[PDB]
C-alpha cells in the first residue's frame, strides 16, 4: 500500500 | 549456442565382418555420413561447434578438438583432421582376442567431460546447449551396465541430450539412456539412406525439437532381475546395504553378509 | 537490413547473385530459425514433393514460424514447386559449399571511419578525397551547389551522423550499393565479394573505396592480398548525465566532442574530459537541423558512462522527458499544404464529393458540421476535374 | 582565457593531465571552478577537503561542482588550512594538476589574511595590527581619516562607520578578523547557559559547529541548513557553547516564540533569564542577558515608546557574545543590514534555509556577518534520512483558449490575475487533492494572490488562511488540520513562507507563485521536509506539485524559480497530463462555468 501515483511513477510525456 | 558431440562407434570386429560381407554399407561411408552431419551442424551458425569420438575394443580417441577446390577453410580443416586420424586409428590397432566388446561408457564420460570443460571456458554472456549424437554399431557388452548408468545420471544432471542413433540392433541399455535425459531414439532400418535422417531427425537442435514432428519415442523395458538368473523379476528383495535386486527372501544375501535378523 | 535487400531483388539477379563460393552460405545464415532444417533436408533430394507435407511438417503451435519462413524463402526463390525442389543451382552450389568442390587492423578501421566522420562536419582538418566527397554528396546526406565552397550537411546528415557505427556504416554501404547501380558498376559482382568477406576494373574500384572507408587494408602498396578489418566482416560509454542538463564525457577524440556539441552547449574541454550543457538553444537547434529527440537519447544512452548504469533507467527521467518535450515544441504548430471549400449548397453533393476523395486519398481533413474540407494540391486537380465533369 | 571552436573554453595548452588521473578524481578549472566524482572511492576525503576551502554551487548526484573564492579561503584560514596546507593536498588530489592562476590566487588569498583584525573592547573597535606596514600603508585613501573617530598597533573607529570600512578592506585586500576569543574574556562574565543531554546532535550539526569552532575563538559566518534539520537546535547549541551574552534575532512574532520554545527545550537555562523584546509582550529585557528580539524591533527607524528607547539604549550600551542572526537572506535590506551597527557583538552568527535572492546583495553578506561556513549537503541529508525524501514535480496545466485569448490579447499585466486563475489548472489542483485526500495525504496549498486563494478556497468549501486573517482563527484552522481527521488541507497564502511551524505534510501543491523567487520556492518547499517518525528515503513520501500555465510567463517564472533547488540536486519531473482526470469530475466541466469565472476574472480590475 502507500504505492506513488502512476503520473510520477512513470513520464506522462507522449514519447 | 550448441556444441554437437558425435560418438561414432567404430568397432573394427562388426565393421570389418560388414567388409568381409561385401556389404553395400561400409565404414568410410559411415564417417563420410557423419562429417557431413557435423559439416551442416557447423554451416548452421558460426557460434555452434562441434566434436567427434572414435569408440574402439581397446580405447575411445577423439576425431577432432586453403580453398584447393573453393572450400570454407574451417569445414575443410574439419575434414583433413577427421579423415587423417580416422584412418590412422583404424589402421594401427593391437589385437586381443579376451576383449572384442565395443567400448561406449568411457567415451561418453569422455564426452561429458570434454562438454563440462567447454562450458567453463565459454563466456557466461552466451549460454551452451550442447548434446551427443552416439552412433551405436554392435551390441553392448553386459559388463558395462553399471558404469554406463552412472554416466547416463550425469547427463541428466548436467542437461545434456543422448541422442541414440542405434543401426542393426536395438541395445536395450543404449534405449533405456536416452528415455532417462529425454534424447531422441531413432532406429534406422535402412542404412544407405542414414544421413537423410540425420539431417532431419537429429540434427534439429533442442530448441526447435518441440516445435516439430519427429518419430515417436519407443516405449521403453524398465525390467528387473535377480542376480540369481537375470530373469525378468516384478517383485524384488533388496538390503539396505547391497542396494541389489534378488530373486527370493533369503536368510542373508550373499553379497551383503549382514546379520539379517528374521521376525 | 540485407534481407530486406536481398528481398529487393528479380529472380534472374537473384540466381546468378547466387555464386559458388560464399552467396549460397551467406544467404544460409540469414535463414533465422526453420529454413536452415529444411534446406538441409531438402539438400539431398532431386525429385520435388508435395506442399501439404511442409505445411504439416510444424506442429500446430508455433505454426506462423512455419508460414513466415516459407514466405521469405519463397521470395529468396530458394526452390519452385514444379507442381518443393530446391533450385538445382542452388542445390549444386551448396553442396559445394558443404562438404564439396589484427589489434592494428580494427584500430584503422576506427581511425578511418573517424576521419571521415570528421570530413562530414565541418571540422577544418580532414582527409581529402574528391571521390569520397562526390560519393557522399549523392549518397543523400550532403548537398554541395558550389565546387568551390566545401559542401555543407542536410538534414538527414546529422540524423546519419548520430547513429551508431553498425547501423552508420551499415546503412553506408547500402547507398553505396544503390548507387552504384546508378553509376553502372555491377550490383552482383560488388555484392559477393561483401559476403566472401564475412568468411576487375569495378572490384579495384570496389575495394579502393572500401579501403578509404577504412574496413579493408592491403598494408602492402595495394597488393592483391586484402587483410579485411572488424568492420569489413559486417565498447564503453563515457557521457555522465546529471539532473540539471549537464554532461560530463571522458572524450579525447574531437569527433565525440562534435557530437555532443551538434546538440550541447559546450562550458569546459579537460585534457580527459568535456563539460557541456543541454539547453533549450542547443536542442532546438539540433531538433532544427533535422534531427528528432529520439536519435539524441539512444546517442546519449549508447554512450553511456558505467557510472550511471547502475541506476534504472540509465538516463534520468527529467532528461528524457525534457528532451521530449522540448521537441514536441518545434512542431505544435503543424503545416499540411491544402486546398479549402466554401458555399456548400447541398450537403448531399458535399459528402459525395468527401465519398470520392476518401476513395482517391485526396481529403486530408474533413468537417461535416461546417460543411468544409481540404484537400491536398496534388488532388486539387483530381477535385476539380471532377467538378468540371459534374 | 582561450576559446575553443565551440563556446567551452580551452585548456589543452593551459594545465597538464596527471597519469593517474583514473586515482585522482579531482578536476581544477582556472576559473576557480572544481568538478568533484561521486563515485569514487576517496570521495567522502575530497568532499570534506573542497567543502572546507570551497563553497557549493551545484551538487547533483554524479558530479558536485564547487567553486573558490576569496572568503572561502578565508574561511579555510581561519579553521586553520595554510596555503601549503590546502595547494599541497589540491595538487595531489587533482588528476590534471593546478594552473598557475589558481596557485596564486591561493598564495594571495591566505597570505592576505590575519594582518589585519578587528576587536571591541570597552563599547570600542579597535583595528588591531601585529604588522604596522599594513596601516601604514592602509591609510592612504582618505575616508579611513574621515572614518576613523575624531608592536600591536590599534586604532579606535567609528561605530557607524564599521560596514563602510568592512566593505572597503574586503576590496583592499586585507580583511578583517572577527573571531571571538570567547575563552580568554574578562570584561563580559560568562552566562549560565547549558546544553542539557536531552538534546541530540546530527552528524552534519556537529560538521557544521565544529567549521564555526575551528579553534578555541569562535568563528563568526553563515551557517546554511534545511528548515527541517534542525537550525534553531544548531543555533542554540552555539549559543550554549559561547556562554556569553547571547541576542537572537528573528523576523516576525512567531520566530521570536519558537526561539524561546527552543531556548527552553535543549537549554538548560532557567525561564527568568530569558526574554522577549516585543513591544506585544516584553518580559523585562533589561533584567535578564539571553534575549530574543526581531531586525524590526532594533532597526526601528521612526518612533520608539519610552520603555523601548530604555531598552534600546541598554542593548546598545552592553556588548553581545554572540549575535544569532536567522533567516540572514534578509539582512542586507536597508533596516535590517542597520540593525548590525545598531548592536555591538563580537561573532555575529548566521542561521538559514534559503540564502538566496534575485538582488546581487548577497555577496554583501560574506562583509557583514562573515563567509558561509557550512552549507548542509540536501541530497545526502536525504539518503542519511534526517530529510523526507521530495518528489519534485511541475504539472503543467495546458491554458484554456478563450483565457489565452485575452491573456495574450492585453499586454498589461492582468495576466497575473488571469493565467493564475484558470480552468484546467484549477480541475488539476482539484483533482490532485481529491487524490491525496482519499490518499489521506496532508496538503498545504500555496498562492500568492489572495484573490485567487479566495476564489479556490470558496469553490472547494476549504480554510484558506491569509494575511488579515484574525490570529485566532489561524490557530483554530490549524489546530483543526493537525488533528481533526476530517479536514487533512490549508489554503495558506504568502504568509505561510515568512515564517512558521506547521505541521508535517506528505504533499504542499502550489497553484500559483509570486514570481522567480528562489527564495519563496525553497521557503515552501521547507514545509514538507519534516521527516516523519519511521519513513523511508526511497518510498518518496513527500510530494511538491508547482503547478504552472503552459505557454505563459508563469513557465518562465517556474523555470527561473527551481535554480536552486535544481542545484541543490532535485529532479523537477514535468507532468503534461494527468491520469484519471477525464474519468473524474471537476468544477468548470463547462463552457458556461469558465464564461462566468473569466467575466469574474475581467470585473476584478
Ligand atoms: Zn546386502
Amino acid at each position: 500500500a502507500k504505492e506513488r501515483p502512476i503520473w510520477l511513477r512513470e513520464s506522462t510525456v507522449q514519447g | 549456442l550448441n556444441l554437437l558431440v558425435i560418438v561414432v562407434d567404430a568397432n573394427p570386429i562388426w565393421w570389418g565382418k560388414q567388409a568381409l560381407k561385401e556389404s553395400q554399407f561400409t565404414l568410410s561411408k559411415c564417417i563420410d555420413a557423419v562429417m557431413v552431419l557435423g559439416n551442416s551442424h557447423l554451416f548452421m551458425n558460426r557460434s555452434n561447434k562441434l566434436a567427434v569420438i572414435a569408440s574402439h575394443i581397446q580405447e575411445s580417441r577423439f576425431l577432432y578438438p586453403g580453398s584447393k577446390d573453393g572450400k570454407y577453410e574451417l569445414l575443410t580443416s574439419a575434414n583433413e583432421v577427421i579423415v587423417e586420424e580416422i584412418k590412422d586409428l583404424m589402421t594401427k590397432s593391437d589385437i586381443k582376442g579376451q576383449h572384442t566388446e565395443t567400448l561406449l561408457a568411457g567415451s561418453l564420460a569422455k564426452a561429458l567431460c570434454y562438454i563440462h570443460r567447454m562450458n567453463k571456458e565459454v563466456k557466461d554472456n552466451q549460454e551452451m546447449k550442447s548434446r551427443i549424437l552416439v552412433i551405436k554399431a554392435a551390441e553392448d557388452s553386459a559388463l558395462q551396465y553399471m558404469n554406463f548408468m552412472n554416466v547416463i545420471f550425469a547427463a541428466q544432471k548436467q542437461n545434456i541430450l543422448i541422442d541414440a542413433c542405434v543401426l542393426d540392433s536395438d541395445s536395450g541399455l543404449l534405449q533405456q539412456a536416452c528415455d532417462i535425459t529425454g534424447g531422441l531414439y531413432l532406429k534406422v532400418p535402412q542404412m544407405p539412406s542414414l544421413l537423410q535422417y540425420l539431417l532431419w531427425v537429429f540434427l534439429p537442435d533442442q530448441d526447435q525439437r518441440s516445435q516439430l514432428i519427429l518419430p515417436p519415442p519407443v516405449h521403453v523395458d524398465y525390467r528387473a532381475a535377480c542376480f540369481c538368473h537375470r530373469n525378468l523379476i516384478e517383485i524384488g528383495y533388496v538390503c539396505s546395504v547391497c542396494l541389489s535386486i534378488f530373486c527370493n527372501f533369503s536368510p542373508i544375501c550373499t553379497t551383503c553378509e549382514t546379520a539379517f535378523k528374521i521376525s | 537490413n540485407l534481407q530486406e535487400f536481398l528481398g529487393g531483388l528479380s529472380p534472374g539477379v537473384l540466381d546468378r547473385l547466387y555464386g559458388h563460393p560464399a552467396t549460397c552460405l551467406a544467404v544460409f545464415r540469414e535463414l533465422p530459425s526453420l529454413a536452415k532444417n529444411w534446406v538441409m533436408r531438402m539438400l539431398f533430394l532431386e525429385q520435388p514433393l508435395p506442399q501439404a507435407a511442409v505445411a504439416l511438417w510444424v506442429k500446430k503451435e508455433f505454426s506462423k514460424a512455419q508460414e513466415e519462413s516459407t514466405g521469405l524463402l519463397s521470395g529468396l526463390r530458394i526452390w519452385h514447386t514444379q507442381l518443393l525442389i530446391l533450385n538445382p543451382i542452388f542445390r549444386q552450389n551448396l553442396r559445394i559449399a558443404l562438404l564439396g568442390g589484427v589489434p592494428s587492423l580494427d584500430k584503422y578501421a576506427e581511425e578511418r571511419w573517424e576521419v571521415v566522420l570528421h570530413f562530414m562536419v565541418g571540422s577544418p582538418s580532414a582527409a581529402v578525397s574528391q571521390d569520397l566527397a562526390q560519393l557522399l554528396s549523392q549518397a543523400g546526406l550532403m548537398k554541395s551547389t558550389e565546387p568551390g565552397e566545401p559542401p555543407c550537411i542536410t538534414s538527414a546528415g546529422f540524423q546519419f551522423l548520430l547513429l551508431d557505427t553498425p547501423a552508420q556504416l551499415w546503412y553506408f554501404m547500402l547507398q553505396y550499393l544503390q548507387t552504384a547501380q546508378s553509376r553502372g558498376m555491377d550490383l552482383v559482382e560488388i555484392l559477393s565479394f561483401l559476403f566472401q568477406l564475412s568468411f576487375s576494373d569495378s572490384l579495384l574500384n570496389f575495394l579502393q573505396h572500401l579501403r578509404e572507408f577504412g574496413l579493408v587494408f592491403q598494408r602492402k602498396r595495394k597488393s592483391r592480398r586484402y587483410y579485411p578489418t572488424r568492420l569489413a566482416i559486417n565498447q564503453p560509454g563515457f557521457i555522465v548525465v546529471e539532473t540539471n542538463y549537464r554532461l560530463y564525457a571522458y572524450t579525447e577524440s574531437e569527433l565525440q566532442i562534435a557530437l555532443i556539441a551538434l546538440f550541447s552547449e559546450m562550458l569546459y574541454r579537460f585534457p580527459n574530459m568535456v563539460v557541456a550543457q543541454v539547453t533549450r538553444e542547443s536542442v532546438q537547434q539540433a531538433i532544427a537541423s533535422g534531427i528528432t529527440a529520439q536519435q539524441i537519447i539512444h546517442f546519449l544512452r549508447t554512450r553511456a558512462h558505467p557510472v550511471m548504469l547502475k541506476q534504472t533507467p540509465v538516463l534520468p527521467p527529467t532528461i528524457t522527458d525534457q528532451i521530449r518535450l522540448w521537441e514536441l515544441e518545434r512542431d505544435r504548430l503543424r503545416f499540411t499544404e491544402g486546398v479549402l471549400y466554401n458555399q456548400f449548397l447541398s450537403q448531399v453533393d458535399f459528402e459525395l464529393l468527401l465519398a470520392h476523395a476518401r476513395e482517391l486519398g485526396v481529403l486530408v481533413f474533413e468537417n461535416s458540421a461546417k460543411r468544409l474540407m481540404v484537400v491536398t494540391p496534388a488532388g486539387h486537380s483530381d477535385v476539380k476535374r471532377f467538378w468540371k465533369r459534374q | 582565457t582561450k576559446v575553443d571552436e565551440y563556446g567551452a573554453k580551452d585548456y589543452r595548452l593551459q594545465m597538464p593531465l596527471k597519469d593517474d588521473h583514473t586515482s585522482r578524481p579531482l578536476w581544477v578549472a582556472p576559473d576557480g571552478h572544481i568538478f568533484l566524482e561521486a563515485f569514487s572511492p576517496v570521495y567522502k576525503y575530497a568532499q570534506d577537503f573542497l567543502v572546507a576551502i570551497a563553497e557549493p554551487v551545484c551538487r547533483p548526484t554524479h558530479v558536485h561542482e564547487y567553486k573558490l573564492t576569496a572568503y572561502s579561503l578565508y574561511a579555510a584560514v581561519s579553521v586553520g588550512l595554510q596555503t601549503s596546507d590546502i595547494t599541497e593536498y589540491l595538487r595531489k588530489l587533482s588528476k590534471t594538476g593546478v594552473p598557475d592562476g589558481i596557485m596564486q590566487f591561493i598564495k594571495l588569498c591566505t597570505v592576505s589574511y590575519g594582518k589585519v583584525k578587528l576587536v571591541l573592547k570597552h563599547n570600542r573597535y579597535f583595528v588591531e595590527s601585529c604588522h604596522p606596514d599594513v596601516i601604514q600603508h592602509l591609510l592612504q585613501d582618505p575616508v579611513i581619516r574621515e572614518c576613523r573617530l575624531r608592536q600591536t598597533v590599534s586604532f579606535e573607529v567609528k561605530q557607524e562607520m564599521i560596514e563602510e570600512l568592512q566593505k572597503r578592506c574586503i576590496h583592499l585586500e586585507y580583511p578583517l578578523l572577527a573571531e571571538y576569543d570567547f575563552r580568554n574574556d574578562s570584561v563580559n562574565p560568562d552566562i549560565n547557559i547549558d546544553l542539557k543531554p536531552t538534546a541530540v546532535l546530527r552528524p552534519y550539526q556537529e560538521k557544521s559547529l565544529r567549521k564555526m569552532f575551528g579553534n578555541g575563538r569562535a568563528r563568526s559566518g553563515v551557517i546554511v541548513l534545511p528548515c527541517g534539520a534542525g537550525k534553531s537546535l544548531v543555533g542554540v547549541t552555539a549559543a550554549c557553547t559561547v556562554r556569553k551574552r547571547c541576542l537572537v534575532l528573528g523576523n516576525s512574532a512567531v520566530s521570536v516564540e519558537q526561539w524561546k520554545a527552543q531556548f527552553k527545550m535543549w537549554s538548560t537555562i532557567d525561564d527568568s533569564q530569558i526574554c522577549r523584546f516585543t513591544s506585544d509582550a516584553k518580559d523585562k529585557p533589561i533584567g535578564c542577558s539571553v534575549a530574543i528580539s526581531t531586525y524590526s524591533m532594533l532597526g526601528h527607524t521612526t518612533k520608539r515608546s519610552w520603555e523601548a528607547e530604555r531598552v534600546m539604549e541598554w542593548l546598545k550600551t552592553q556588548e553581545w557574545g554572540l549575535m544569532i542572526l536567522d533567516e540572514v537572506h534578509t539582512i542586507p535590506a536597508k533596516m535590517f543590514r542597520r540593525v548590525l551597527t545598531i548592536v555591538q557583538a563580537h561573532c555575529k552568527l548566521g542561521l538559514t534555509a534559503t540564502l538566496v535572492r534575485e538582488d546581487d546583495k548577497i555577496v554583501d553578506l560574506n562583509f557583514l556577518i562573515g563567509p558561509k561556513l557550512y552549507e548542509a549537503n540536501w541530497m545526502e541529508l536525504q539518503n542519511n534520512g534526517y530529510i523526507a525524501k521530495v518528489q519534485c514535480a511541475e504539472v503543467w496545466c495546458p491554458m484554456s483558449p478563450e483565457f489565452y485569448r485575452e491573456y495574450v490579447a492585453i499586454k498589461t499585466k492582468k495576466r497575473i490575475l488571469l493565467y493564475t486563475m484558470n480552468p484546467n489548472k484549477f480541475r488539476a489542483c482539484q483533482f490532485l487533492i481529491k487524490f491525496h485526500e482519499r490518499r489521506n495525504d496532508k496538503i498545504i496549498v500555496f498562492a500568492d494572490n489572495v484573490f485567487a486563494l479566495k476564489e479556490y478556497a470558496i469553490r472547494l468549501n476549504k480554510p484558506y488562511i491569509y494575511g488579515p486573517t484574525s490570529q485566532g482563527e489561524r490557530m483554530q484552522i490549524l489546530q483543526n488540520f493537525k488533528h481533526n481527521p476530517k479536514i487533512n488541507t490549508i489554503f495558506i497564502s504568502k504568509v505561510g513562507d515568512t515564517s512558521f511551524d506547521l505541521p508535517e505534510a506528505n504533499v504542499l501543491i502550489q497553484i500559483s507563485s509570486h514570481g522567480g523567487s528562489r527564495r519563496q520556492e525553497a521557503q515552501r518547499l521547507g514545509r514538507v521536509l519534516r521527516a516523519k517518525k519511521g519513513m523511508v528515503a526511497e518510498e518518496y513520501n513527500a510530494f511538491f506539485y508547482s503547478l504552472v500555465s503552459q505557454d505563459t510567463q508563469e513557465m518562465a517564472y517556474s523555470t527561473k524559480r527551481q535554480r536552486f533547488l535544481v542545484d541543490q540536486g532535485y529532479s523537477f519531473k514535468v507532468i503534461t497530463k494527468l491520469a484519471g482526470m477525464e474519468e473524474e469530475d471537476l468544477a468548470f466541466s463547462t463552457k458556461e462555468e469558465q464564461q462566468q469565472l473569466l467575466q469574474k476574472v475581467l470585473a476584478a480590475t
